């Protein structure tokens, strides 16, 4: 079902765009294991700064999780996700911490967490 | 107390393969592992020795304060074993409410019993 | 071991030879480059050095040759090193031979001082705390004198002042493409000039006191250049031959670890077929 | 073409694992490696969208006379189709050459109609 | 039989030691196999300095194998092992020669040896 006539042009492109940026991020670690991130460039730097945001923004709280975690759980709509995964794209929440997007659900939590950890 | 240990593990985990061969500036990647090796060594144990969950709440809790921050690793093991005779002499109304009701006991006699040992406690 | 095991070890032996290789590519450019910025500026060192043979006579008024600031006070010491590993023992033979060298010949913290070019020689003083004055880390693989200028001014500035009666620097020194030497080289006071034939004050002398006292600043970087186009040669070849070395176990272990894959997998080839045909034939 | 195209693409694979910091090596390898990426970014293809084999020689052609060279890798699939709507409008005696001789039609006029198309090609 | 309450409290920490820095040296080895011993730590290169000599004191002459080569078998007390262990653990013989630990009885005949071959 992943095609453009089926879930619409925008979605399809920042799937597609998400999962290319993640497969380079793979494409690194074997460099940055051996050399140190100070070897790689600005963009690349900042292709890593975005691909561990995304990762840990692909986490979800769930309701029957609450047995081995304690905090409730939480439903996202496609268009929301959509949504955030697009403005995380563009980098409008780069400079949050990495772990800010653990487990949340929509990027109005990642905010709210952010500032609650008093970043 | 435990929820926390999970990720502390956790984040050991990665932290030891990338401290062999990374920079090692960062002083939150230096706390991390700094908690990492103290509650590693904390779960060590001897053969035959059971501890009761009233005491295992206690040095859990003590561990994962902050409290266990500044004494050594080399330490660590008899900080336990003095805090359990320590705990039985005078903390024992703290075991007493964890043994009747399971939950925590008041957070501040805590803290100041845990400070009271650690104002004990000898550093080598 | 399982089959999965074996491939996936041959795989990131495989990835790391990869990097080895490109690591060594670069490397080999680099020490070409080095070289040639090494060889393209002796003829400027050779004109300073006939210069101060010529003009280093008469009453040498100048502080700096003709003697010691204090009869003893604490010795400067410079050393050479990289910003990164992956060197060999470029760093470590340096600062092993510094280290060995001041703990004899120094026995209070305060009797010498060090300055350090190079993240991983900060890094060896921070971790043996050690009186340490001024660094330089992020610099080009391919210096110049405007580079290090200002931290060349500023420790003849500090010779000059008398906080070092003497000043010694310790580098690599390139032999060959395969060899690395660790040199001594004491930077002042200056002793060694040798006479020579050229013609003295070529021109109107103004005044020794002062020609000297302007001089001695230039022929101190004049020492100091000598040696970061040494240094930098020395640790691109030792990167260089690092690389080689490196590739060449990789490929070693790929080569074993496929032997013992292809045994496996006769193994379990012959493992799969036997009890495929012992329960056919139980029947 | 494809005598060209296959040893440009080899060439390419060959050294494509050090691309990253393998750069600055020589001009010989950076226009090896530049190539090789403007080649993989046309052999990319749609899914259901297949391409007469005129127009696949004239892209080959186009590739690997180096008239892409100057094109980022960014939009070599915008120049190919902008270069099929050109062709379908302009080259029509190329295209019918090509479909009836079965050979490639006058380079010079093929050079011309290239540079054409090129000088009206938005760069981005 | 190896337990503290059998054979000692300093017999069991020496050996639990001695096994201790085996594991580490086992795990090291994978990266001296590709990249040699230079990118180790101070801590790790001290670690190997310690568990090499250690490896090669296992070794012994035995009365059996005087066939095999001239030198004649040596019979060490348990007492003598320990205290042996004991002060290589504790870095007393960091300047003598790994060879020197080859194939010897009592921890003198490694200092005997290695004013033999040197110093």
């Amino acid at each position: 079902a992943l095609a453009p006539e089926i879930v619409g042009e925008e979605h399809y492109q920042v799937a597609r765009k998400v999962q290319q940026t993640l497969q380079r991020y793979k494409e690194l670690q074997d460099i940055i294991a051996i050399l140190g991130m100070d070897e790689l460039s600005d963009e690349d730097k900042l292709v890593v700064h975005r691909a561990r945001r995304i990762q840990f923004f692909l986490s979800q709280n769930f309701h029957v999780a609450e047995q081995f975690t304690g905090q409730p759980g939480s439903y996202v709509p496609v268009k929301e996700t959509v949504r955030g995964f697009k403005e995380i794209l563009e980098g409008k929440y780069d400079h949050l911490p990495e772990d800010a997007f653990r487990l949340v659900g929509r990027i109005e939590e990642v905010v709210e967490k952010a500032k609650a950890m008093g970043v | 107390v435990a929820g926390t240990l999970r990720l502390d593990l956790a984040a050991y985990r990665e932290l030891e393969a990338f401290a062999q061969f990374g920079s090692d500036l960062d002083k939150a990647t230096q706390a991390k592992l700094a908690r990492g090796a103290r509650t590693v060594e904390v779960l060590k144990q001897d053969l035959h020795q059971p501890i009761p969950v009233e005491k295992q709440v206690l040095i859990i809790y003590a561990l994962t304060r902050g409290f266990l921050d500044d004494i050594p690793v080399e330490d660590v093991r008899r900080f336990e074993k003095e805090f359990y005779l320590f705990l039985d002499q005078n903390g024992q109304h703290l075991l007493e409410h964890i043994r009747t009701t399971k939950d925590l006991p008041n957070e501040d006699d805590l803290n100041k019993a845990i400070e009271a040992f650690k104002k004990t406690f000898v550093v080598s | 071991a399982s089959l999965r095991d074996i491939k996936t070890r041959i795989n990131a032996t495989k990835k790391t030879s990869q990097i080895t290789k490109a690591m060594e590519m670069v490397s080999t450019s680099k020490l070409n480059r080095a070289e040639q910025n090494a060889k393209s500026f002796v003829p400027y060192m050779e004109k300073i050095q006939e210069v101060v043979a010529n003009v280093a006579l008469g009453a040498g008024g100048a502080s700096h040759p003709m003697l010691v600031s204090r009869p003893v006070k604490k010795t400067g010491y410079l050393v050479i090193t990289s910003d990164r590993g992956l060197a060999g023992a470029y760093n470590s033979n340096v600062l092993r031979l510094v280290y060995q060298t001041i703990q004899k010949r120094h026995a209070s913290p305060d009797e010498y001082a060090i300055i350090v070019i190079g993240r991983v020689g900060l890094s060896f003083f921070r971790k043996r705390n050690m009186p340490v004055i001024l660094d330089i880390t992020r610099l080009p693989d391919q210096p110049s004198f405007a580079d290090i200028k200002e931290i060349a001014r500023k420790t003849v500035g500090l010779f000059a002042d008398g906080t070092f009666d003497e000043l010694y620097m310790y580098y690599n020194h390139y032999v060959s493409a395969i060899q690395q030497e660790v040199t001594e080289r004491k930077l002042l006071p200056l002793t060694d000039l040798a006479e020579n034939k050229q013609r003295t004050v070529y021109e109107f002398e103004p005044s020794q006191e002062e020609i000297l006292d302007v001089l001695l600043p230039q022929y101190a970087e004049s020492l100091i250049y000598g040696a970061l186009l040494d240094a930098k040669a020395s640790e691109h070849a030792a990167r260089m031959t690092a690389m080689k070395n490196a590739t060449d176990n990789a490929n070693e272990l790929i080569r074993t670890l496929t032997l013992s894959y292809n045994r496996a997998r006769q193994a379990a080839i012959t493992q799969e077929i036997t009890e495929i045909v012992a329960g056919a034939n139980a029947l």
